[PDB]
């Protein structure tokens, strides 16, 4: 523990200085990258009957709402889906359960209409 | 005489007292708390995005599509290459075959 | 007592050696008591006393023999620490030319050898004294060792001058008892000697002086060298801390933003 | 034990001095010898009770006035050559005798120098009261003479003490300088050690959150 040995400490410090810098790299933003790629955000519903709202497009271009607890599973949609389609999706969720499938079919459907 | 510390002992002491340990420790605690927040509040959405079949490799700087059964897949890079609309369109087209 | 005193060959040899010592050192000329004296295998009491007196006065001059030495021989031998003293009865000392002479003959030989060795011993002493009279100036004139290594130098000087003063005292007192009241010779011999002293110690002074002025320089060089070191640490230490804090401040902000965006539900 | 019979013995009013030095009476003799720092000199022991201790007293005297060591001279008296041949451990026959006679000789030359011509073995091993007092009287007279010769030599003493003083002062300066600097190095090394321990502590506590 002599000042002449300060060289030694400069080693450890330079390592610490390094190690710290390495652990604090910005690498916890997976969700935002996903959203940017897929252009799909998951938001609250405009009416809490339907809690979950899926949104396709950078603007509020397409979106659909789901109330998986009430007796109206498939809620609102701005692209004005027809009854048959809404029943189709309500069964892709009620019977199938494949949520991914529901999202692909809902996207294809909504992007067709205006 | 100048270029000669007027009182070096007092200088070293003054450096030791200004070396705030608990401050940076508390900062580290704040950082781990933030990380746990990001984890908890990302869990579900990440489970959904991975449920689609898309998975990420920020190591290889590329993303992977594994909705193609029978040992096939797709890859897409994130260098400063092309526009985002291109990427999105490709990822979505190759997903719901 | 442990010696073949009665052996005729032993007797012959020690007789020869005794005779040789006395004759070589002009015993017969110095004392005509027996003159041209040669192998008293049958001694005469008178003559024996003569020899004893001669030899002992050679060992201890200034001793005052009484008028009947026979009364002192035993005490003389006891003082000398004669090792074979136990083997001698006082009675036999009065007329030793009889049967028991084999003992006294031996005694005489023992004195001869003793004398031999004494003259030798004292010679060495003389030499030794000479050596001492210089040792100090020699050791004090050796290459100077730094203070911590050379202890008891002041004692060396004090001793040196003390010996000079002792010489002056002794010689001047000799004169004083001779009724000469002028000690200029002695005094001169002192001054000369003292000058040598003043010379060597002067060297020391100069030496020390130089060392002093050098030490200063040395220290001034080290102090600087040291302060720089201190500065150095106080520099990089500071930097280090700063850097770490930066790494933290960025991180906390970054994650902050992330969390905010994870909570923006527009 | 307590002897004053010598006092009641006849003391002639006439006198006859054979020596060149005065013969001091018992008490004054003891006072002078004590004033010469010979603590062993006492009226009790320098009277008829003149015994083996005279060897010690003469040793002290010669050692103080001649400024030499008797043990040393005796040591150099007993060694011719000792690396190889060893005929010295067994010849006890002469060693004691020779040490004794050599001591007697040292005393003999010393007393020759101060006006006594016939110091001999009796004075060391069969010592007598009156002769002991004569010898010690010579000692005292020499001591007084010396005390007068000191005044002639005070100049030398003063010059000496001056030079030794110079050396000692300088060495004091040296010691003070290097002591001071060593203190500085001590304090700095202390604070630096506290700083090192502090930083290491900082890195240890932190690393608990890395990993
Ligand atoms: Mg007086």
């Amino acid at each position: 523990a002599s000042i002449d040995a300060f060289s030694d400490l400069e080693r450890r410090m330079d390592g610490f200085q390094k190690d710290v810098a390495q652990v604090l790299a910005r690498q916890q933003n997976h969700v935002a990258l996903y959203e940017r790629l897929l252009q799909l955000r998951v938001l609250p519903g405009a009416s809490d009957v339907h809690d979950v709202r899926f949104v396709f497009g950078d603007d509020s271009r397409c979106w659909i709402e789901v109330a998986m607890h009430g007796d109206h599973v498939i809620g609102n949609s701005h692209p004005a889906l027809d009854p048959k389609s809404r029943a189709t999706l309500e069964h892709v969720l009620t019977v199938q359960g494949d949520l991914a499938a529901f999202l692909v079919v809902a996207r294809d459907m909504l992007l067709a209409s205006l | 005489k100048d270029n000669l510390l007027d009182n070096p002992v007092e200088f070293l002491k003054e450096v030791r007292e200004s070396f705030d340990i608990q401050q940076d420790v508390d900062a580290m605690k704040r950082i781990r708390h933030d990380l746990d927040v990001i984890k908890e509040e990302s869990e579900a959405r990440l489970k959904l995005y991975r449920s689609l079949g898309v998975i990420l490799d920020l190591e290889n700087d590329q993303v992977l599509i594994n909705r193609k059964n029978d040992g096939n897949i797709d890859i897409l890079p994130l260098d400063n290459n092309l526009s985002d609309f291109y990427k999105t369109k490709y990822i979505w087209e190759r997903l719901g075959k | 007592d442990p010696r073949p005193l009665r052996d005729k060959n032993f007797q012959s040899a020690i007789q020869e050696e005794i005779y040789d010592y006395l004759k070589k050192n002009k015993f017969d000329i110095e004392t005509n008591h027996p003159i041209s004296i040669k192998f008293l295998k049958q001694p005469t009491q008178k003559g024996f006393i003569i020899i004893f007196k001669w030899l002992y006065l050679r060992l201890d001059p200034g001793y005052g023999f009484t008028k009947s030495i026979e009364n002192e021989i035993y005490q003389i031998l006891k003082n000398l620490r004669y090792p074979f003293l136990e083997s001698i009865n006082k009675s036999q000392i009065s007329a030793v030319g009889g049967s028991n002479w084999h003992k006294f003959l031996g005694m005489l030989h023992w004195m001869v050898r003793t004398n031999i060795k004494l003259d030798m011993c004292l010679n060495k002493v003389d030499r030794s004294l000479i050596n001492q009279n210089t040792q100090e100036i020699t050791i004090l004139s050796q290459p100077l060792k730094t203070l911590d290594e050379q202890d008891q130098r002041q004692e060396r000087y004090e001793l040196m001058v003390e010996k000079l003063l002792i010489d002056y005292f002794t010689e001047s007192y000799k004169s004083f008892l001779k009724l000469e009241d002028n000690y200029e010779p002695s005094m001169q011999e002192l001054k000369l000697g003292f000058e040598k002293f003043v010379h060597i110690i002067n060297t020391d002074v100069t030496s020390t002086e130089l060392k002093l002025e050098e030490l200063k320089v040395d220290l001034n060089r080290k102090r600087y060298k040291l302060h720089q070191q201190v500065i150095h640490v106080i520099d990089i230490t500071s930097k280090f801390k700063i850097n770490i804090q930066s790494s933290l401040e960025n991180s906390e902000n970054e994650l902050g933003n992330v969390i905010e965006e994870l909570r923006n539900l527009e | 034990i307590f002897k004053d019979l010598e006092a009641l013995s006849f003391q002639s009013n006439a006198s006859r001095n054979q020596d060149v030095f005065p013969i001091l009476d018992l008490q004054e003799l003891v006072i002078c010898l004590q004033s010469c720092d010979f603590a062993l000199a006492t009226q009790e022991n320098i009277s008829r009770p003149t015994s083996d201790y005279m060897v010690t007293l003469y040793k002290q005297i010669i050692e103080n006035f001649m400024g030499i060591s008797v043990e040393s001279l005796l040591n150099s008296s007993n060694q011719e050559t000792g690396d190889g041949h060893l005929q010295e451990e067994n010849e006890n026959i002469y060693l004691d005798t020779l040490n004794v006679l050599v001591l007697n000789k040292i005393c003999f030359k010393f007393f020759e120098n101060i006006g006594v011509q016939d110091f001999n073995m009796t004075d060391l091993y069969k010592p007598e009261a009156q002769r002991t007092q004569r010898l010690l009287s010579a000692v005292v007279n020499y001591a007084r003479f010396r005390e007068e010769r000191m005044f002639d030599c005070n100049s030398f003493i003063l010059q000496m003490e001056s030079l030794l003083g110079q050396i000692n002062k300088l060495n004091d300066e040296i010691k003070q300088l290097q002591k001071d600097f060593e203190v500085e190095v001590k304090e700095i090394e202390i604070e630096y050690s506290l700083l090192s321990g502090h930083i290491n502590k900082y890195m240890n506590e932190m690393l608990e959150y890395m990993q």
